[PDB]
């Protein structure tokens, strides 16, 4: 009963590939047993993208699990569409009616949009690239039309990391132009941490800037550094670590030698490399639902060329396709369902948000519900301005002598005294600088007196 | 040049609501500040009256903090009142 | 019960057009007489004034005999004045 | 196809493509090192052994937008030749002070849309907004023009920009004597010599 | 005003000028008393016009 | 005796109310108090009467 497996790893993935052999060993079983093989590419490349799905094609896999890019999505899609593989991936859900793949990763739409809804902002600034598609970005722009939302859409992708200084410094400049403070950053955790990285350069982590992550990862990324900068972060978590399953699969992760799996020594884990080891249970539970069912997928004789023309699928694919359809497992990122597309149904996104003492959860969103809501939550002195008039106020004749409120005395020191008496505050009298009362000036529209 | 109505109604509402744009989430106390810059750019028959009275009034009375679209979108087709006195 | 000013001044077009239109050829001579009687529907801030008293003039100014249609259609984006004075 | 084509030895391909197969044209043409010239959109980046006739329109409507004056107007764009010309108008607006209203009129389909117009120009009766931006595919734009047309929207006081070379190339006669104002771009001059006498033989 | 005299050859500008003469007077009201055909050609010059 | 509502009542504050009402852009209607006081706490009982 081996089931031969393509697999597709970016260079550069490890800790994905590592939950991927924990996938293997945990979920393996004396029935059946899953042959992976394992081929490293450049994601971002289309050739080299159709060169490694033509090679497990002829290998004759079952099944596929692996990423795609913007650029490479389409090349995934059409083949497998054609060729009737099933292709299995935690990369961006595409927007659309894509048969024969199976998308592990949520849709975060309604999470965010419901979010901004929660947090009731009018208006606010996005921050995209193009990475994942601009599928989110169509949303967004469609609500803000619908619920009357002004909308800063920029692209970050576009501005290259070379020249790029003085550009987000323009940037935040020409946003803190408007006075808008909300900003949500939809990009990958690279760009985000990079923008991060220039908010702080720039001291625009300060008080009164409200940031929102869109993404699962919100817990997977350093968010120590904006921590203490007094501004309010809020973002989505795919894994909650509080469930007893991700506790002990942590533990044993935790347990595990860096050596012979890379980057599995952690607290955490990526939910990329999450979403890789429950997409390898969806399998194994795909592959023993076929085998409960008594339907034998058993390939007769080899593919042949994927390119070969007029291309002819084999009909044991659609039946593998179904299979992993039905599937409905319990996993770090809790309940998975499919529809019949493939996508995602009944997640649960938790809303989190960043606090002094840490992050931490203020909610959960899901496909129905939306949003819902968990468990709800010296002295300084006083600066008077005074203008000199007689007898309100004036200066003594010894006030050389003097320093302070001394210096001062008149009808508004002892009201101003009488004033801090009664409400219980140490006041500093001062007196204006420009010694006006106050006005508006007709040219510059500022107001200068007290 | 020539002085009208209908147009500084349009723009008294639309400066407002631009001003309190920048005030977001504070909106609630500016009102009355911001219908002062509307009413500076887009004059008034009486200085004391404003560009819009019955506009400035509604907004004041209505708006609630990073309640603003809502507020003016309701508020803007309201009578302004006499822009006499 | 405000009169605003738009209202005021759409419906004081609308008043004047439609009773110039009850004369055919006659329409630059009553210009006056059906401003009077818009003013009195509409009603005025200042009664001397009138409702629009810079459509007034220019319709007066523009209109001639069977050119009512054009000039209205004309005259009816022009800027009131003010209202008060 | 286009390994077909390789196969066969050619020294060069002239084809098209759309949003989702360009990747791949890219990607095999500067893997294999074979030319290919397009008529089709131009893609966003520096991409090699592609020959792109199409001409860039982004700076020829920003300037457009620019020289009418426009503060605030609806964008109506389609998902077909990328939202490249849409991010490139957000990101102007959000240098200049234009309120600008984005709306994806792509992913409805021709079958089911009628009140989707209907519906759609209502949003738009909303904000009162008299001018309109139209990125799109002739098809689409044509259908948005009857739509338009029937709605009685077409008269004085609506102004609409074509956004394609195509400016000619649809059907104008429909809105021509509406009243309402239309501008766009053409890529072809006819009034040219070479033009001229390319017609006279184009025409028998 | 005779709209049965007019001939469908020639006849664009001439459904323009009729509506532009009925523009002059201002006239919004307009009874229509033709054949199906004629209505039909009438009434696709005003939504031309836009009127 | 004759009349209703706020037709009722003349006087300063009457006047002065009707200038509020009216820049303030609501329908009022005037009522006088119950018990006839204008306000005052009870040591005792610490209820409020009058207006
Ligand atoms: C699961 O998803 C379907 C699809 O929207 C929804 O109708 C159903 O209520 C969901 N179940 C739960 C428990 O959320």
């Amino acid at each position: 009963n081996s089931i031969q497996i393509g697999g597709l790893f970016p260079r550069g993935a490890d800790q994905e590939y590592s939950a991927f052999r924990v996938g293997m060993v945990q979920f393996s079983t004396s029935e059946f047993r899953l042959t992976p093989h394992i081929d490293n590419l450049e994601v971002a490349n289309s050739f080299a993208v159709t060169n490694a799905f033509c090679s497990q094609f002829s290998r004759g896999v079952y099944a596929i699990f692996g990423f795609y890019d913007k650029k490479s999505v389409n090349t995934i899609t059409s083949f497998c569409g054609t060729l009737h593989v099933s292709f299995i991936t935690p990369s961006f859900p595409t927007d659309g009616t894509h048969p024969f793949v199976i998308q592990m990763r949520p849709d975060l739409k309604g999470a965010l949009l419901s979010l901004i809804e929660y947090y009731q902002w009018d208006k606010f600034a996005y921050l995209y690239d193009s990475d994942r598609g601009l599928s989110t970005l169509q949303a967004v722009l469609d609500s803000a039309a619908e619920k009357k939302w002004q909308v800063t859409a920029i692209n970050v992708g576009n501005i290259n990391n070379d020249k790029k200084d003085e550009t987000y410094r323009s940037l935040f400049q020409d946003l803190e132009l408007k006075g808008e403070r909300r900003v949500i950053l939809d990009c990958e955790r690279d760009k985000v941490n990079d923008i991060v990285d220039q908010v702080i350069t720039i001291g625009k982590h300060v008080k009164g800037y409200h940031y929102i992550i869109a993404n699962l990862g919100f817990t997977d990324g350093d968010l120590l550094k904006i921590q203490f900068g007094g501004a309010e972060v809020s973002g989505f978590q795919i894994v909650d670590y509080d469930d007893s399953l991700v506790s002990k699969f942590i533990e044993r992760w935790s347990t595990l030698e860096e050596k012979e799996y890379p980057g599995a020594h952690t607290a955490t884990i990526k939910y990329t490399s999450a979403l890789t080891y429950d997409a390898v249970q969806v399998m194994t539970e795909a592959f023993r639902n076929l085998r409960k069912q008594r339907i034998e997928i058993s390939r007769r004789g080899n593919a042949g060329d994927c390119l070969a023309n007029p291309a002819v699928p084999w009909g044991q694919g659609v039946e593998i396709e179904r299979a992993l359809k039905q599937v409905q497992v319990e996993g770090l990122s809790g309940n998975i369902k499919f529809d019949q597309n493939g996508k995602r149904i009944n997640y649960t996104i938790n809303i989190m948000e960043l606090k002094t003492n840490g992050p931490r959860k203020i909610g959960y969103w899901s496909e129905v519900d939306k949003m819902v809501v968990t468990l709800t939550e010296e002295q300084k002195t006083v600066v008077v301005t005074t203008i000199l008039e007689s007898p309100y106020v004036m200066m003594k004749k010894n006030h050389e002598m003097l320093e302070g409120n001394e210096r001062y005395e008149g009808y508004c020191v002892d009201l101003a005294a009488e004033i801090a008496k009664h409400c219980g505050f140490k006041y500093k009298l001062t007196i204006v600088g420009d010694g006006k009362y106050g006005a508006r000036d007709a040219d510059t529209k500022i107001w200068d007196g007290m | 040049g020539p002085a009208d109505c209908c147009r500084m109604k349009e723009c008294c509402t639309d400066r407002v609501n631009e001003c309190l744009q920048r005030y977001s989430g504070r909106e609630d106390k500016f009102v009355s500040f911001c219908y002062q810059e509307a009413t500076v750019t887009c004059g008034s028959f009486n200085e004391i009256v404003g560009c819009c009275y019955g506009y400035q009034m509604c907004m004041i009375r209505v708006v609630k903090p990073n309640s603003l679209s809502g507020a003016h979108e309701a508020c803007k087709t309201v009578s302004c009142g006499n822009p006499c006195a």
